[PDB]
RNA sequence: CGAUGUCGGCUCGUCGCAUCCUGGGGCUGAAGAAGGUCCCAAGGGUUGGGCUGUUCGCCCAUUAAAGCGGCACGCGAGCUG
RNA sequence: CGCUGAAAGCAUCUAAGCGGGAAGCCCGCCCCAAGAUGAGGCCUCCCACGGCAGCCGGUAAGGACCCGGGAAGACCA
């Protein structure tokens, strides 16, 4: 179970067997091993990685110690994969190689305080025949004196986006080790700019 | 003359090898241990029992079918919500609390009540990690 | 008109030794082991081996014969063994043996192989008659039904995979 | 579902 | 299988046996074959 | 009765199962296909229209199916009227 | 629906035991989560500061205020 820092880049689509697919590019490459998770010490097993280079200036004494043990100059992020223990000490994207299937994970758009219909596809009220100051509003919201109360978890209006979405069972296209580059046929979640993780496929 | 009420006493440490015994009479008399009942200075209102350690609560015993019918029970507060987990199950994956729930219910309700259930500790397998109290095993 | 009584032969030379709630059974074709109740009594005589019961109420009567019965087919099997046939009957129909496996070509689109557990081995004279051997008795008798399932005898035609000796019963079509 | 059609109890509701 | 809470034989083939704690009329004649409930 | 706003619709659902579909079964006057009927099962699904305020009902065209009920005949300090 | 099997010389899926068997239950998937007060774990950083399990200060590593902002956002974060 091997996965990658990375962040979303840019869509586009290219053409493979006169057939258009839609991908999104991904600056995967290089993820230093910063530390290792084992039973001994941890109790499961996984792999502390490493993404974007990092100002010394700006990396915190406590931080930096910790670099250090590991050899690794600072670094902008630290994420772990879990169940993932590469042979190396430093991640590329020649870990996939076209054909092969991932599950992709970021923070999604942020749409702030959002709507009922926004957020849980809600149908609003109708936008004429007397409806009155109600036509983005959700409904009833419960029943009368039994139970008198509202169902924990009810759908209503509040913050949406701007959450951990995992997207699964995308195909990669193309892996461009040179300039670290890993194309995946879908939508990943987040903004370009947004950081990433790029794991094998749950799916089979 | 007014009745004597003791200054704060040290506490005792007690060991119970839960194998093989029946778990609701085990589980009383826990109760009556950590509710320090068996003092002759018992004071209602202030923790002043025992300390009870015990170990293989997996080895608990219990009557009947039990095993397939006593359903241990959960409420999330969602629709839905409620969970229902048999015996054996429940020994499957975490069976100290067995034991556990079952001390519990026979112990007070109330401040003191859970502060009691907090004296006692329960632990699966043949071994605990309370060597530094050195608890002192009783044949209950 | 009782079985818990009736004393088991135990032929040469077959070791019955006993233990708390085990009696061990060793053979020429084999060792097998009886969980027997803790309640009931077995005995060792010469060349006998006698099961007695602790009282006469209904569990102790139930276990009785039981735990005979139990320790008998224990004996058959370790000495003569235990075997049981399965006849095919269907005009395509027909099994084979693939090393130490059975494949069946009983009428699907796949063909079914099943493959015999660790006492269980397979035989299979004609191509319509296979055969469980094995000195486990409750074994082999799974073994067989779990076959025989695999196309059980049907209702209208004299087609499926038939027990040795099953009644060829059917019922009317049209 | 009632099968009896049931009547208002109170009119509706007027300025007084 | 009749669910029913009459069983009874019905020929002289059927045999009443209590089988998992419910009363059951097992035959050859597959539909004397009951249950009770 | 010094007020517990009352049908139907919309919206939001949530539960029961005496199950419409989907799943697993026994019996069949079950050849196959397809039905009948009883048992298990509430996980999910359960369409769009014409008429009438209508719930209901008929009808059109589909459907895997076009389930029945509880929640103050759920839901007017949410809307309609 | 069975295997083996007595009570009950036969039979019996059960009384001892072992199978097979649902979109259903438990895992498994995605998401939240140690206020889990039972408050967990690991990696790294500071470290015996001055005075009459407490107080008063100056500091350490750190943090915060303030500012430029941001596919983050009502304010807060
Ligand atoms: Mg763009
Ligand atoms: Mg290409
Ligand atoms: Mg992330
Ligand atoms: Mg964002
Ligand atoms: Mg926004
Ligand atoms: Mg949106
Ligand atoms: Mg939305
Ligand atoms: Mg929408
Ligand atoms: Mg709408
Ligand atoms: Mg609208
Ligand atoms: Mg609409
Ligand atoms: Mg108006
Ligand atoms: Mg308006
Ligand atoms: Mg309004
Ligand atoms: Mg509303
Ligand atoms: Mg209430
Ligand atoms: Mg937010
Ligand atoms: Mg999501
Ligand atoms: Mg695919
Ligand atoms: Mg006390
Ligand atoms: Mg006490
Ligand atoms: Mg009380
Ligand atoms: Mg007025
Ligand atoms: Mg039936
Ligand atoms: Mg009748
Ligand atoms: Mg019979
Ligand atoms: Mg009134
Ligand atoms: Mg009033
Ligand atoms: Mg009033
Ligand atoms: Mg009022
Ligand atoms: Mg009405
Ligand atoms: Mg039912
Ligand atoms: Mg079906
Ligand atoms: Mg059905
Ligand atoms: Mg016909
Ligand atoms: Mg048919
Ligand atoms: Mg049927
Ligand atoms: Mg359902
Ligand atoms: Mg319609
Ligand atoms: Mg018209
Ligand atoms: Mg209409
Ligand atoms: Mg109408
Ligand atoms: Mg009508
Ligand atoms: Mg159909
Ligand atoms: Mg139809
Ligand atoms: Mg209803
Ligand atoms: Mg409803
Ligand atoms: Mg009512
Ligand atoms: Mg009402
Ligand atoms: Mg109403
Ligand atoms: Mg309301
Ligand atoms: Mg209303
Ligand atoms: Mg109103
Ligand atoms: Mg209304
Ligand atoms: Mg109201
Ligand atoms: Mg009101
Ligand atoms: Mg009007
Ligand atoms: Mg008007
Ligand atoms: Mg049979
Ligand atoms: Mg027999
Ligand atoms: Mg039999
Ligand atoms: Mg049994
Ligand atoms: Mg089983
Ligand atoms: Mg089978
Ligand atoms: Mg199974
Ligand atoms: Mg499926
Ligand atoms: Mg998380
Ligand atoms: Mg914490
Ligand atoms: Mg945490
Ligand atoms: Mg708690
Ligand atoms: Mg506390
Ligand atoms: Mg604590
Ligand atoms: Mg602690
Ligand atoms: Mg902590
Ligand atoms: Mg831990
Ligand atoms: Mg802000
Ligand atoms: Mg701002
Ligand atoms: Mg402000
Ligand atoms: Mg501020
Ligand atoms: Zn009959």
């Amino acid at each position: 179970m091997k996965g990658i820092l990375g962040v979303k880049v840019g869509m586009t689509r290219i053409f493979r067997d006169d057939r258009a697919v839609p991908v999104t590019v991904i600056l995967a490459g290089p993820c230093p091993v910063v530390q290792r998770r084992t039973p001994e010490k941890d109790g499961y097993t996984a792999v502390q990685l490493g993404f974007l280079p990092q100002n010394p200036k700006r990396v915190n004494r406590p931080l930096k110690g910790h670099f250090a043990k590991a050899g690794v100059e600072p670094v902008r992020i630290l994420r772990e994969i879990r169940d993932f223990n590469p042979e190396g000490d430093t991640v590329t994207v020649e870990i996939f190689k076209p054909g092969e299937r991932v599950d992709v994970t970021g923070t999604s758009k942020g749409r702030g305080f959002a709507g009922v219909m926004k957020r849980w596809n809600f149908a609003g009220g109708p936008d004429s025949h007397g409806a009155h100051k109600i036509h983005r509003h959700p409904g009833s919201i419960g029943n009368r004196k039994t139970p008198g109360r509202v169902y924990k978890g009810k759908k209503m209006a509040g913050h949406y986006g701007a959450e951990r979405v995992t997207v699964m069972n995308l195909e990669v296209v193309d892996v461009i080790p040179e300039e670290n580059l890993l194309l995946v046929k879908g939508a990943v979640p987040g903004p370009n700019g947004g950081l990433v993780i790029v794991r094998e496929t749950k799916k089979a | 003359m007014k009745t004597y009420v003791p200054k704060q006493v040290e506490p005792r440490w007690v060991l119970i090898d839960a194998e093989g015994k029946t778990l609701g009479r085990l589980a009383t008399k826990i109760a009556t241990l950590l509710r320090g009942k068996h003092r002759p200075d018992w004071t209602p209102n202030v923790a002043m029992g025992d300390f009870v350690v015990v170990v293989n609560a997996d080895k608990i015993r219990v009557t009947g079918k039990k095993l397939e019918q006593k359903i241990y029970t959960r409420y999330s507060g969602y629709p839905g919500g409620l969970k229902k987990i048999p015996l054996e199950k429940m020994l499957a994956t975490h069976p100290e609390r067995v034991l556990e729930h079952a001390v519990k219910g026979m112990l007070p309700k109330g401040p003191l009540g859970r502060r009691l259930f907090k004296r006692l500790k329960v632990y699966a397998g043949p071994d605990h990690p309370h060597q530094a109290q050195r608890p002192e095993k009783l044949e209950v | 008109s009782r079985i818990g009584r009736l004393p088991i032969p135990v032929p040469k030379g077959v070791s019955v030794e006993v233990a708390p709630g085990r009696v061990k059974v060793k053979g020429p074709k084999g060792e097998l082991e009886v969980p027997v109740s803790p309640e009931m009594r077995v005995v060792v005589e010469e060349g006998v081996v006698r099961v007695e019961r602790p009282s006469d109420e209904r569990r102790h009567k139930s276990l009785h014969g039981l735990t005979r019965t139990l320790i008998a087919n224990a004996v058959k099997g370790v000495s003569e063994g235990y075997s049981k046939e399965l006849l095919i009957k269907g005009i395509g129909y027909r099994a084979r043996l693939v090393g130490r496996a059975l494949e069946l070509t009983v009428g699907f689109s796949h063909p079914v192989v099943v493959e015999p557990p660790e006492g269980i081995t397979f035989e299979v004279p004609e191509p319509t008659r296979v055969r469980v051997s094995g000195i486990d008795k409750q074994k082999v008798g799974q073994v067989a039904a779990n076959i025989r399932a695999i196309r059980k005898p049907s209702a209208y035609h004299e087609k499926g995979i038939y027990y040795a000796g099953e009644p060829v019963r059917l019922k009317p079509g049209k | 579902w009632r099968i009896r059609p049931r009547p208002p109890r109170l009119p509706r509701p007027r300025p007084r | 299988m009749k669910v029913r809470a009459s069983v009874k034989r019905i020929c002289d083939k059927c045999k009443v046996i209590r089988r998992h704690g419910r009363v059951y009329v097992i035959c050859e004649n597959p539909k004397h074959k009951q249950r009770q409930g």
